[PDB]
């Protein structure tokens, strides 16, 4: 339905599929990174009812769907629910049939080969795609938000990357990947609200309690005082309705479930916080760059969008950073949809146009061509 | 609904705006306060070289 | 509605704070736009200070 | 156990310490140089379970413990942490209480001064040592080699050293030390295995990686042509037993790690490898000195132990090297105890016996005599 | 664009490169002798970034650049990293094309001939450059200083050069060129720094020593009574700002290392020092020579700024001097500046105007005419 061959930008990640077409400023459609498979027997005869639903039909049917993620902490293992997604999202949804358009793709810098490898082999052989370039984030973000130099903390549903950039350069000695995301931050919510009486166990709960913390939970930046009123009174706790009519408050769980950002044992996880490995990437670059990154502390990906996270993290890394230096945080709207962003605005480029993979190079080479032209 | 819709996306672009402004001024309020410190530092520098002067005077 | 009314009165009451807080940092921008010019005033002085101590000297 | 009042002998880096008594050719035990820590809540009574565990303790125990160790580049900035290993070897492995034998410890060269003077105090302080030595490394790795003269290449945990020593002379403007070492291999073999899809970021995972790298990395004589059959086909790969009874297996990886030796610029360090060190160490020294240098580049520490480093290293030297001049490289099985080895050597010798600090001369000075009678 | 077709001036050393136009008396501007070039790889495109930094620009984006210097010890090495030097400081800052103004350069007087064949050569071939003339340093430091005897100890980064002159002439058997420079007082900084336990071994960290240096070090006219009380106590630490808000106090170190002008052997060299080649390069003149020079010692180039060097070089100088004979330092503000000042006053003097080797003379001979035409 477009009017220009732009390229087509899709950020598939772990929770959702951001997209749209390169040059505009937000993706023209969100799906869900899902496919959604009925768990029960079928009574009624002439019903349709389909054995797989894809994006938001599985969303929209999930009242009996068991639904799968096909990305597991940013890395495509199911393909062909992967071409599910694709095929739906490009061709109902967004109107924009790749074989007539180039595509960028997204993904973490440290993102196991295999991701960057596969979607490249299954937009050229499935969708036949004249073009591929598959992004990452980091880059992605820096553009979006408007700079070439900072660290980008990608606190998304997946796998957080935390890499920081000086002048548009890598400086990969200093990154620092944590297995610690949105998803697991859920999790742990999951279980906290089990412990309060609301029990969560199935897929139709599970997306339900993402909604709840979506719109109910906060960061607090001061843990340990928020948590003594908020375990004392009903005064900070805050409604919200379950698709039922039943209704479910939440108190301290509000905040303990970001909380695990800056305490990731509360999952499991051998780690002192994104804070600490923010703070790392900065003092792990060369000592001229380690003033440019303090004040340019980059948020990034979704769960950016816990009320205070932005204010938390200056605080944090002020604590941790030597006097004199500035720390400072940018957190712009463009929060969690920053890395389509980035896709849009780095598919455009004209200094990007020579980064493309085209449908001749890709068949010469086969799809592992994309760990030489792409990252 | 609408009315409240647009009443809202009219609250919220008009917040967007200011929030905006806000970001830019804020932008500015630091830019000045690192021109403000880098000159105040300049100007203490200048004055601690001028002390300096002076006793060198 | 409800859900735009109260998105409407925390758009409205955040573009109140927004545009408060975009008075106050450019209120700041301004205050400092003041901080700029005598601070940078007071350096080409200090500078001239300066040269003249080094003059004397 | 001991028939008469040897010197106790530790060689404490950043990986592992190594100890026993003066005479012998062996240290007596070897530990980690870690003080493990709890990462858990306990959840059952009765268990035993220590508040720290030390040296074999928390490597035995570290499926739940954090594992920390106390020594950065080569410098001890965690006193408590090596008081807690130096009692652990004396008192149980080694079966002495220092009180009735003098100890020799170790550091580089150019090590940081707080090192040597921090040692010095504690055995003096806290385990009444009637005597104290801190060793050259360089000299004890030249004694376990059979040299008097050459270029020690540590090429440690912590840092590559660079040394030039002449007939038992320093020749200090020309230590090349590098930040180039052991555990940045470890990074960097981890980073690479998580591109083939294998996570490593926790302590025990940390642990399993450094353990990979022993066992299955190496150097070879052409990186090019090692990688290009490498890089092409599963004939090359080589798999390690996860401690869960999986297994990952390695490919190009298994040398690409161990070359970071050679190009530095794999981890970000600004350097040119350790051959190219090696030889501005001979080059920054007079002519009638280098001779011998090229002749005497020896091989100690640790990553020595690569196949292949010790006839690539006298290939790359070779190949800078002027024409006419033999250049060899010692490279003895007392790889990675030689340093420790050199300590027994060095405090058996008689010409050692007027070089210790007494407690007496200690008490009256203070630790910072350390720096008027060691070196 | 000019007024009048007066010469460019430039001084080119192993640290610094000054320059400006003829007649003035200060370079337009000041660069470090340096050609950048990035040491990591880009991610970002559309960054801009050069493949090389010259001068300022090299040192301005350093935080990814290594940094190379093309002059050592008084000579060119690398004509090419010059040349882009040149064009920058006389095309891009100067804003004067040579190929329409003669151009002064210098070398000392015992600076190897290839070095001033090269400069030559460079600025005739490669920028079009109507003249040359290769300026001896030490008379630029004379015309500068006001001086026609004296003995012109230029204290450089590169090399001492210690030249008697008298009336002048020069006494070229007296003069004792030595290899001991401003550039060893860096690296030697940097290891005690480590020594201290803030360890420096990387370009930025380079950088940042010789910035502690040309602010916190000095010589000190009687170091034995200086370094008593500064080895002893905190009160004669100076603290210094790190880019990264760290701070470093430096002690007795603070005036050891420029100690080495008087002590050579603290880097490993065989030399009497600065003040011992003063005093030869006095001694070995006539003695109706020296009573003239004893009377003149000429204090130039830039480490001159240490306070207590002049004292200090009149101290030792007196003390190896005959009794009753006057013995003085002459140290001007003109200092580092010196040579740059004094090119300005050759290049202007009537006199001068015959001393240029034109391009017509230089293509019929070639480069090695500079030892015909200017020494």
């Amino acid at each position: 339905d477009e009017d220009e061959t732009t390229a087509l930008v899709c950020d598939n990640g772990s929770g959702l599929v951001k997209a749209g077409f390169a040059g505009d400023d937000a993706p023209r459609a969100v799906f869900p990174s899902i496919v959604g498979r009925p768990r029960h027997q079928g009574v009624m005869v002439g019903m349709g009812q389909k054995d797989s639903y894809v994006g938001d039909e599985a969303q929209s049917k999930r009242g009996i769907l068991t639904l799968k993620y096909p990305i597991e902490h940013g890395i495509i293992t199911n393909w062909d629910d992967m071409e599910k997604i694709w095929h739906h999202t490009f061709y109902n949804e967004l109107r924009v049939a790749p074989e007539e358009h180039p595509t960028l793709l997204t993904e973490a810098p440290l993102n196991p080969k295999a991701n960057r490898e596969k979607m490249t082999q299954i937009m050229f052989e499935t969708f036949n795609v004249p073009a591929m370039y598959v992004a990452i984030q980091a880059v992605l973000s820096l553009y979006a938000s408007g700079r070439t130099t900072g660290i980008v903390l990608d606190s998304g549903d997946g796998v957080t990357h935390n890499v920081p950039i000086y002048e548009g350069y890598a400086l990969p000695h200093a990154i620092m990947r944590l297995d610690l995301a949105g998803r697991d931050l859920t999790d742990y919510l999951m279980k906290i609200l089990t412990e309060r009486g609301y029990s969560f166990v199935t897929t139709a709960e599970r997306e339900i309690v993402r909604d709840i913390k979506e719109k109910l939970c906060y960061v607090a930046l001061d843990f340990e005082n928020e948590m003594a009123t908020a375990a004392s009174s009903s005064s900070l706790e805050k409604s919200y309705e379950l698709p039922d009519g039943q209704v479910i408050t939440i108190g301290n769980e509000r905040f303990r479930c970001p909380e695990t950002l800056f305490q990731p044992s509360f999952i499991g996880m051998e780690s002192a916080g994104i804070h600490e490995t923010t703070y790392n990437s900065i003092m792990k670059c060369d000592i001229d760059i380690r003033k440019d990154l303090y004040a340019n502390n980059v948020m990034s990906g979704g769960t950016t969008m816990y009320p205070g996270i932005a204010d938390r993290m200056q605080k944090e890394i002020t604590a941790l950073a030597p006097s004199t230096m500035k720390i400072k945080i940018i957190a712009p709207p463009e929060r969690k949809y920053s890395v389509w962003i980035g896709g849009s605005i780095l598919a455009s480029l004209s200094t990007f146009q020579q980064m493309w993979i085209t449908k001749q190079e890709y068949d010469e080479a086969g799809p592992s061509i994309v760990h030489r032209k792409c990252f | 609904l609408d009315k409240y819709s647009e009443a809202l996306k009219d609250a919220q672009e008009k917040l967007e705006l200011a929030e905006k402004k806000a970001t830019d001024a804020e932008a500015d309020v630091a830019s000045l306060n690192r021109r403000i410190q880098l000159v105040e530092e300049e100007l203490d520098r200048a004055q601690e070289r001028l002390a300096t002067a002076l006793q060198k005077l």
